[PDB]
């Protein structure tokens, strides 16, 4: 997310990050 | 000397072969090569590098 | 052979072209010729195709390690840019087509010409001139069709079973092509334990014996086997007198066939044999069924359990030093043996666990690629990781590549692997190097006479007396008395002379002195050679990679210094000597 | 349209019945797809006879040999087994070979009925010794590709009679391999080399014929759709 | 120095088979004796 | 190195001057004669008609119409169509 | 000889041509020689003959010299001496 | 070459330089991954070649000190409290402090399950320790990696070696003309999209006025509007096209922030640098032997991989002593049939297709005084041609290219144009191919598994799973295990499961393999995209799982079992293999590595200037290098022919390449060689340096 | 002994594709005809396909249409879709023509007598109220796939942009066999061939034209006899 037209690319990530890159 | 000179410590090698006056034969292999004549190893050795071609004299009577 | 583009060969040719071209009329002089070539006209490639056959040319790959980094073809016009090579010849030039690029010389004198028809041809280098093992090999792929076309699974379809009563054996086949028919059919797999009858194929040396016992000519004769018809088919490739083989092909067996095949047959004949080998092999490569899957990749069961023992063992070793008893080195020795200890039993439950048709193990034991360890990365745990100084992390990795490293384990991993890949380019550099000197302090060694007829000579160890009473053979025999010259005779118990003065001293003649039971013979080398300049031919001997004795040109120092200095890079390092 | 190129065939005989067709030149990939296709209708296309079923008098139970002679009843079970028979009635038909005292039987020494012919009388069968007599019955039809021995699903009509695998087809062995002859001019145009070898019941042309004829008669059953349809023509012969 | 020429030429020969046949690479001896007989040639004067 | 030789340029002029040998010899030896002097081929200097008329034995008009003559016999296809693709 | 019949390059078989020489070093500078003569009887045809003798062998039509001296040798028509 | 070429350029970290280590003192100390390495400097990216360790990349998190200290963010932990506060921290407070490991299972509450953690010691030291010592933790995991390392999905599968060769290998593929979305991959490829530059986005959110292929108008929520200008077709610095095409509509409304428009190697604003082709994993008949890669001919006829190629070509006319050259149509002694393509004022005609040796831009320079020879002479009398005396010096394409011209830039004096002193006339040709794929091309996976083009066979003759499907590609099954690289495997068959889609079904419970799948994954459409991160990612469970559902294509089929094999058809013979193979949807990539600019040929060219030998380097014509290893093999070969030949009247021999040339023209044999020009340059060398030489006879 | 000969059935699926049974074959006899069927069709299979466009407003194939959305390469990779029947051996012209704002798709583009478009639902760019296009399209038939033909070979102009052509009709093709394999030793296969085309031509034409040119092939064995 925090992308606004970003593409629905569903994730395998299970645990969350506070920070962003 | 030539190959001495051209593998390595070249400048030592010279100063020492000038200084002896040291005559090359060329009879090596590195040299022949540098002066661009026919090496002594396989068909440039005298054995074969002087065969004699001819026919033979049945086959050149047939023809 | 070899591939070659005609957007390049044409430019190598053009002199010849333009001199067909006008002696053909299709140009007027020699400028409208090279306008013709410049241009491209649809009739230069039409003279190109007859002014190239028969024109063999030279392929070079940077490094050049060795004498066989220079080779002849024959070339053939071929379409795209891209020069078409044998797969037989990628073993000799080090070359694998991950994007590698290969030089293209033209000789142009006669002298040339033929030298590299009878010198460099592809097809009269196939043993490695520096231990005589031959290079023209069934290389990865084909080595793996022809294991699963040889190999034999008990209990396939259409075995051969004997029964009584009911109805006969069913088993027994007339001929190789009922065979192959039936195998057409879905009666009979390529790989059942079969009975047929072959009359074209030369039974082995013992059944030859009991059945025909002198003359046993293969042509006419018609004889009882207990094979596969993969066998079969794999036979029909060797030339027509060599023995039925009926063996499972690892490489190490067919190198031993190629080996005997080339000291026992002309050049050509093996040469044949090699294509038709590579031919079979590729084909039932294809057929064999081999992938790799995740599901395929299978991991020990009691992997587990191994791993909580040992990290009890390492926890009580922890507690041991955390109590003062041990210092900080034995307590790291202790935690790599333990580990290392580790490491063996989950390999050893790996490759239990794992069954004999797995694609991973077929791969591996066939003698294609790779060793067990890379299998036990794959399934099982990496192991220990080395530090960049050089010594060992006391905590090793747990989990293999299957299962997916922890962030902590693949930086530990990276040490490792970062260390080898600048190792590798150092050592390349320090071989070359040492390559360099090698080939001039060598240079002046090149065979001048036939024979210095010497008396002086080494002895060779050959097969030293065991102390219960016996000939143990010596492993190192193959590198230090074969092909070589008996300085002396080989006598025994003031006997009869079994191999005279001046022999090529082969496997059969190790045989008969191994028979006769003596130990040391007094064997001709270079070292004692009493020649003026260069060593003679009988003090050499037969050259490996003819199979021949030496000839009298040979420059036999730099094609040592070569065999010497080409392996420099495969050499590793132990982590005071 | 115009192949631009006819493909024509050639023979190349090597030994009374192995010859080797040589097929040139084909637009590129039509040389696998009749080649393979071709070598399927050789081996299982071709009417042929062949024995099905033995029964050797004095053999009810023991397998392992039948005295008087010296080749086990394997061997003579597969000598059996290649030999060519001819015939012209679809029904079975019944052999009969019968000879006393120590020599060698062949293949002549059979009498076969009308309606039946044996291609080869100087093949070696069995070996007699010792005043012995051999009785051997013979089952040959007529049939197609390769049958292996039919099991005796009768259970008492034939206790004697033992089954043998069949090989109908007049064709043994067939191989074949594809070239790229002249890649430049005519874009990597294919040729096929067909290998055949049959008994001496037929000649390898005549049984490239016959597979030719039975493959065209197969692919005009799917021509037979839309008469009017383009497609590409060779031209004339 | 001790041992003559021929103990010598044996033991360098051993020392490098030893070190190139740990890797598995197997390089007959006579490829060797060549680099050791190109050594050996010369020899020192210790009296003029 | 603009200096060096082309290696095929050469081996085009010597043909080249073959092939001129040729079409020269098709022609009469006085024509030959007078042309290459005139043209200097055989020497570098180019000799004028009044040399040639002094070597021959004749004047200058009658070098000037030979000459004539002659270039008016080389310009046809027969003896232009071989040396057409040498310029 | 029990080899397939060979093509391309190597048409005469090798370690047939090596049973009428000493060495390959030999065999190539026969053969070499052999061409030369060869070639110079093709371009030395035009004008009065001179000693040198062309091929024995009947040649192909597109053949090289040194193919043909090749097979000159392999069919044992011509002699030769070292030095 | 594309925008993760260009982003990697950026944020690089080279060791050498003025006052930097040089190459040959840099020792293997340095070329190390050092304990303090982690989350500042990736250790698995970097070059493989000799400059192996001495250049490095900026990790993702990565920052830099205003002394020029790397720092890295972490979240600081408080009595077993994970907190969410951030602090940056560098190498000594790193080593001072105690972190803990990032995959830390915290309880979704500040606490840890487990009292023992991993953590990092000062020397760089990995223990376990209990929850309360830990003071420092990482802020996600993937912190150790650079960008284009974190772009690789199933990373810790792959060893490091490959997929060091696979991040070194995904900065060098070249923009397609099409360039679709990976299947499979990180959560990398949007924000490495969109931070490359290469990306045009929307700076003031507003609603899409106008739209075309050349240019956007957004119209702003108040009042003013911007229009952005694509770059269609522009040349990039290394011959790779770098097309802009928008992706939003007529009446779209976009926020700021938004991609407004792809770019090179963009689809839909995140990052695609090739395609997803099927994917087989058989040996075929030897022809995907050793790293050889076989292609469907599909790719060809549909243009899968296909990409455009600029060249540009350069040629002033200048001032010279003589006089002044021009650019004009009258060449000398040219024809009027190359003329055909070029215009009046002298450059060819844009859209004019040019060949290998065409004209483009005609131009002549005063020749002079020369003296002719007299064949000459004799020959422009004969035809009536006069001097033309100027010399004929026009751009010619070089060797080996063709395509179309897009466009022609030419300066001049005359309208004042900033151009160097003593040029008159400046003029640049652009020439575009549009290269197909064909064989000699490397292909490249994202796992470092590389490989020419072995052999690209017609769709019959394919491998085709039971609904006629045929494969698209071929790979080797040998080169997998050996190079350690299965994340290639679990790449496949994760891209298989996303292009099928699947669907979990949880009638009775969710399955306890997806006990910890993330909700909206238990079932997708076909063709969906998924998101594997690098060090977090999907389990084999979760793949074992997703495997064992997969929703049939058309009709009632699966045609890929559990083991993730299938049943594939021999297209060429005609009879089923008879084993299952591997089949999935792997992304693959076109690499800069082409056969058109590698190939090369010599016959005779040009020649140095002090020594006679010939030039070397595709930019001239140049000869390949006999080198000294080369000449060792010819030696030992028992060879002296060829070495004297290759050494003396090919290379150096100034009387011996005419020569030869001219034997070979006329049919008569090879003359014998002359001594070598480069031995006489030694020899007066020697002479020079006062070494009275002197060759003797007798 | 089998001396019952073989029959061809038909199977309709939808417009565009049909499943063929063939019975009965020789054993191991279904998968190689099959095979050969499939190969042939997928290759050999005659059809029409634009050979070159020409748009007044463009010079080359890297330019850009002045107000469309896509580039011309976008136009030609959709226009590579397109399905096209042609009914002459000569290549043929049809126009494309489309003002102002709107969707330029395969229906508005109108062909001569003969050929037709079968998609009229393919959408070829999209247009505003400033831009205009204006294309001129070339038919022709043929097989296979070639490549693009070079500008130089033939005399056309400047504007004139060759595109890559496939002439093939046929999409998918796949069978499945059915072995019984009896006790009684009277086995046989079945064979099911299926035929998918992109509804330019039928696929029982595209199996009659295999056919055709299969017996012709095979033929070749037989005549010489
Ligand atoms: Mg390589
Ligand atoms: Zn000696």
């Amino acid at each position: 997310n925090s992308v606004p037209g970003a593409p629905n690319r569903v994730s395998f990530a299970k645990l969350r990050e506070p920070l962003e890159v | 000397w030539l190959s001495a000179a051209s593998f390595q410590e070249t400048t030592r090698v010279l100063t020492d072969a000038a200084i002896n006056c040291r005559s090359d034969k060329l009879n090596g292999l590195k040299e022949n090569v540098i002066i661009g004549k026919l090496i002594p190893a396989g068909t440039g050795i005298n054995r074969y590098r002087n065969i004699a071609v001819q026919p033979t004299e049945e086959a050149r009577a047939a023809a | 052979q070899c591939g070659l583009p005609k957007l390049m060969a044409l430019e190598l040719f053009k002199p010849f072209v333009m001199k067909r071209l006008v002696d053909l009329n299709h140009a007027q002089n020699i400028k409208s010729a090279k306008r013709m070539v410049e241009r491209q006209r649809p009739q230069v490639w039409d003279v190109l195709e007859e002014v190239i056959a028969e024109h063999p040319v030279l392929l070079n790959r940077a490094p050049t390690l060795h004498r066989l980094g220079i080779q002849a073809f024959e070339p053939m016009l071929v379409e795209g840019k891209a020069i078409q090579l044998h797969p037989l010849v990628c073993e000799a030039f080090n070359a694998d087509f991950d994007g590698d690029q290969m030089a293209v010389h033209l000789p142009l004198s006669a002298e040339a010409q033929a030298e590299a028809r009878i010198l460099m041809l592809s097809s009269n280098n196939i043993l490695s001139p520096a231990s005589g093992r031959p290079l023209a090999m069934p290389r990865l792929d084909m080595v793996t069709g022809l294991y699963y076309l040889t190999t034999e699974v008990p209990g396939d379809t259409g075995e051969y079973q004997p029964a009584s009563g009911d109805h006969p054996e069913t088993g027994v086949y007339s001929s190789p092509a009922e065979a192959i028919m039936a195998a057409d059919r879905g009666v009979l797999s390529v790989r059942a334990k079969i009975k047929v009858r072959l009359t074209q194929l030369r039974p082995p040396v013992e059944i030859e014996a009991e059945l025909f016992g002198h003359s046993g000519w293969q042509p006419g004769d018609a004889w009882m086997a207990e094979t596969t018809l993969g066998r079969v088919m794999f036979n029909e490739l060797l030339p027509l007198g060599y023995p039925f083989v009926n063996k499972q092909m690892h490489k190490k067996v067919q190198a031993a066939i190629i080996n005997d095949l080339a000291e026992r047959y002309p050049m050509i004949v093996v040469a044949q044999t090699v294509d038709k080998l590579k031919d079979a092999g590729f084909y039932w490569a294809t057929r064999s069924g081999v992938t790799v899957s995740m599901a395929d990749v299978l991991v020990p069961p009691r992997k587990k359990e191994i791993l909580d023992h040992y990290e009890e063992r390492a926890d009580k070793v922890e507690k041991q030093f955390q109590r003062g008893a041990l210092n900080h080195d034995e307590r790291n020795e202790a935690l790599v043996e333990i580990w290392k200890e580790a490491t063996d039993e989950v390999g050893q439950a790996l490759r239990e666990h794992y069954p004999d048709d797995n694609p991973i193990i077929t791969i591996v034991d066939s003698g294609a690629t790779g060793n067990f360890t890379q299998t036990r990365t794959l399934a099982g745990m990496k192991g220990l990781v080395t530090n960049p100084k050089g010594e060992f992390i006391p905590r090793p990795v747990k989990s293999s590549f299957r299962e997916g490293l922890t962030v902590l384990e693949y930086f530990i991993n990276t040490h490792g692997a970062r260390k080898g890949l600048a190792d590798t380019a150092l050592r390349t550099a320090d071989s070359g190097y040492l390559t360099r000197r090698l080939v001039d302090v060598s240079q002046d060694v090149i065979v001048r006479e036939h024979d210095c007829q010497t008396e002086r000579g080494i002895v060779v160890e050959l097969a030293e007396r065991a102390p219960d009473g016996t000939l143990i053979r010596d492993p190192y025999i193959e590198t230090s008395a074969y092909a070589r010259t008996l300085g002396t005779d080989a006598v025994d118990e003031a006997g009869n002379v079994i191999v005279e003065r001046g022999q090529d001293l082969g496997d059969p003649e190790i045989d008969a002195l191994l028979a006769a039971g003596i130990t040391q013979v007094k064997v001709r080398s270079v070292l004692t050679c009493a020649t003026s300049t260069g060593v003679c031919a009988t003090c050499y001997g037969r050259s490996m990679a003819t199979g021949k004795l030496v000839d009298i040109g040979e420059a036999v120092g730099i094609v040592a210094a070569q065999s010497i200095g080409e392996p420099g890079t495969q050499l590793t390092m132990r982590t005071d000597i | 349209m115009l192949i631009s190129q006819r493909p024509t065939l050639s023979e190349d005989v090597l030994t009374d019945n192995r010859s080797q067709f040589v097929i040139e030149p084909l637009e590129p990939g039509f040389g696998y797809t009749l080649g393979n296709s071709l070598r399927r209708t050789l081996l299982s296309s071709i009417p042929g006879a062949a024995v099905t079923s033995i029964r050797i008098d004095g053999v009810l139970h023991e397998f392992t040999t039948v005295p008087g002679v010296k080749e086990d009843v394997t061997e003579i079970i597969l000598n059996l087994k290649s030999l060519v028979v001819s015939s012209e009635e679809d029904e079975p038909v019944t052999m009969y070979l019968r000879k006393q005292g120590p020599g060698e039987v062949t293949a002549g020494d059979i009498v076969p009925p009308a309606g039946v012919t044996v291609h080869n009388p100087g093949m070696h069968i069995a070996t007699l010794n010792d005043k012995g007599k051999l009785e051997v019955e013979l089952v040959v039809e007529r049939g197609r590709g390769y049958v292996p021995a039919v099991q005796n699903r009768a259970s008492g009509a034939e206790i004697g009679r033992i089954p043998v695998d069949s090989i109908y087809s007049p064709v043994l062995k067939v191989t074949y391999k594809v070239d790229a002859t002249r890649v430049e001019q005519r874009t990597d145009f294919d040729k096929l080399i067909l290998d055949v070898e049959t008994k001496n019941s037929i000649s390898p042309r005549d049984a490239l014929a016959s597979a030719g004829k039975t493959l065209v008669e197969l692919f005009g059953l799917a021509r037979e759709l839309n008469v009017e349809a383009e497609g590409i023509e060779i031209g004339p012969s | 120095r001790v041992q003559g020429p021929r103990e010598v030429q044996i033991h360098l020969v051993r020392e490098v088979q030893e070190v190139y046949r740990a890797q598995g690479v197997s390089i007959h001896d006579k490829h060797i004796e060549v680099i050791v007989r190109q050594m050996l040639r010369r020899v020192t004067i210790i009296d003029s | 190195d603009s200096e060096a030789v082309v290696a095929v340029d050469a081996v085009s002029f010597t043909l080249l001057q073959d092939q001129l040998q040729s079409v020269l010899d098709t022609l009469s030896e006085r024509e030959a004669g007078v042309v290459r002097l005139r043209f200097g081929l055989t020497d570098g200097q180019p000799r004028t008609l009044d040399e040639i008329g002094q070597v021959y034995g004749v004047t200058r008009e009658r070098i000037r119409q030979i000459e004539s003559k002659t270039m008016s016999k080389l310009r046809h296809p027969s003896r232009s169509q071989v040396l057409r693709d040498y310029l | 000889g029990g080899y397939d019949t060979p093509l391309g390059i190597t048409n005469p078989p090798i370690d047939e041509l090596l049973d009428r020489v000493s060495s390959k070093y030999a065999l190539v500078i026969y053969a070499a020689k052999r061409a030369r003569q060869i070639n110079d009887y093709y371009n030395q045809l035009g004008e009065g003959i001179l000693e040198y003798v062309g091929p024995l062998v009947e040649p192909g039509l597109q053949e090289k010299p040194l193919s043909i001296a090749l097979r000159e040798i392999h069919a044992d028509l011509l002699e030769h001496t070292e030095g | 070459n594309n925008p993760l070429s260009g982003l990697t350029h950026k944020r690089r970290l080279s060791a050498l330089g003025p006052g930097g280590l040089s190459r040959e003192r840099a020792g293997l100390e340095v070329r190390d991954v050092h304990p303090s390495h982690y989350g500042r400097m990736c250790p698995i990216e970097t070059p493989e070649g000799p400059n192996i360790g001495l250049i490095g990349s900026l990790s993702v998190y990565a920052r830099v000190n205003p002394f020029g200290f790397i720092e890295t963010p972490y979240r600081k932990v408080v009595d077993g409290v994970v907190s969410d506060e951030i602090v940056y921290l560098t190498a000594d407070e790193e080593d001072r402090h105690v972190v803990a490991q990032a995959n830390s299972p915290i309880d979704a509450d500040g606490r840890f399950v487990e009292p023992r953690v991993l953590v990092r010691r000062k020397a760089g030291e990995v223990e376990y320790v209990p929850s309360s010592e830990v003071d420092y933790m990482d802020v996600s995991p993937r912190q150790m990696v650079s960008v284009a390392t974190a772009m690789i999905p199933f990373l810790e599968h792959d060893d490091a070696n490959r997929a060091l060769m696979g991040a070194n290998m995904q900065r060098q593929a070249v923009p397609l003309v099409r360039s679709e979305a990976p299947l499979v991959g990180t959560g990398m490829e949007l924000r490495a999209a969109i931070d490359a530059g290469d990306v045009v986005v929307a700076e003031e959110s507003g609603v899409i006025e106008e739209v075309s292929a050349d240019y956007i108008t957004v119209m702003h929520d108040n009042g003013t509007r911007r229009t952005y200008r694509m770059r269609k077709f522009a040349r990039s610095n290394h011959g790779t096209c770098a097309n802009q095409c928008p992706i939003v509509d007529a009446g779209d409304r976009v926020e700021a922030g938004q991609v407004i428009a792809d770019g090179p190697c963009t689809d839909d604003g995140e990052m695609a640098l090739g395609k997803n082709l099927l994917v087989a994993i058989m040996p075929w008949e030897g022809h995907n032997y050793e790293d050889a890669i076989i292609l469907s001919n599909r790719l060809v006829e549909e243009d899968v991989l296909t990409s455009i190629h600029i060249e540009e070509h350069e040629i002033d006319a200048r001032d010279t002593k003589l006089g002044a050259e021009e650019i004009t149509r009258d060449i000398p002694n040219i024809s009027d049939e190359v003329l055909a393509d070029l215009d009046e004022r002298g450059i060819v005609r844009i859209g004019a297709e040019v060949r290998d040796g065409d004209i483009l831009v005609g131009k002549v320079t005063p020749k002079g005084e020369t003296e002719l020879t007299p064949e000459e002479r004799l020959l422009r009398a004969i035809f009536g041609e006069k001097a033309r005396e100027v010399r004929d010096t026009s751009l010619k394409v070089p060797h080996g290219e063709s395509g179309k011209v897009i466009g022609i830039r030419v300066f001049s004096r005359e309208d004042e144009d900033e151009l160097p002193a003593g040029v008159n006339e400046l003029v640049r040709v652009y020439v575009a191919q549009k290269r197909k794929i064909s064989d000699g091309d490397k292909l490249a996976g994202r796992h470092g598994n590389k490989g020419v083009i072995g052999k690209i066979l017609p769709v019959e003759d394919m491998p085709f799973l039971a609904d006629g499907t045929p494969v698209d590609i071929i790979l080797n099954t040998h080169g997998v295990p050996r190079r350690m690289n299965i994340g290639q495997i679990l790449e496949t068959h994760l891209g298989w499961c996303a292009h099928s889609g699947w669907k979990v079904d949880a009638a009775k419970g969710v399955p306890d393999w997806a006990a910890r799948l993330p909700d909206e994954l238990l079932e997708a459409q076909p063709n969906a995209i998924v998101s594997t991160p690098v060090f977090d990612g999907a389990q084999e469970a979760e793949l074992q799982g997703l495997l064992s559902c997969t929703l049939p294509n058309r009709d009632g089929d699966v045609l890929v079992d559990a083991d993730g094999k299938a049943m594939l058809f021999d297209g060429r013979s005609g009879e089923p293999f008879p084993y299952p193979v591997t089949v999935g949807y792997m992304y693959i990539m076109k690499l800069h590595h082409l056969v058109d600019d590698k190939i090369h040929a010599r016959s005779t060219g040009p020649y140095s200037m002090i020594t006679q030998q010939p030039l070397g380097g595709k930019a001239q014509f140049g000869g390949q290098r006999f080198g000294e290893m080369e000449c060792w093999a010819m030696q030992a070969y028992g060879a002296a022919y060829t070495l004297q030949e290759l050494l003396t009247i090919k290379s150096d021999d100034t009387v011996g390449r005419v020569k030869v040339y001219e034997a070979i023209v006329k049919g008569e044999n090879i003359p014998e060689p002359g001594i070598p020009e480069s031995f006489k340059v030694l020899l007066k060398e020697l002479q020079s340096l006062c070494l009275n030489v002197e060759v003797l006879s007798s």
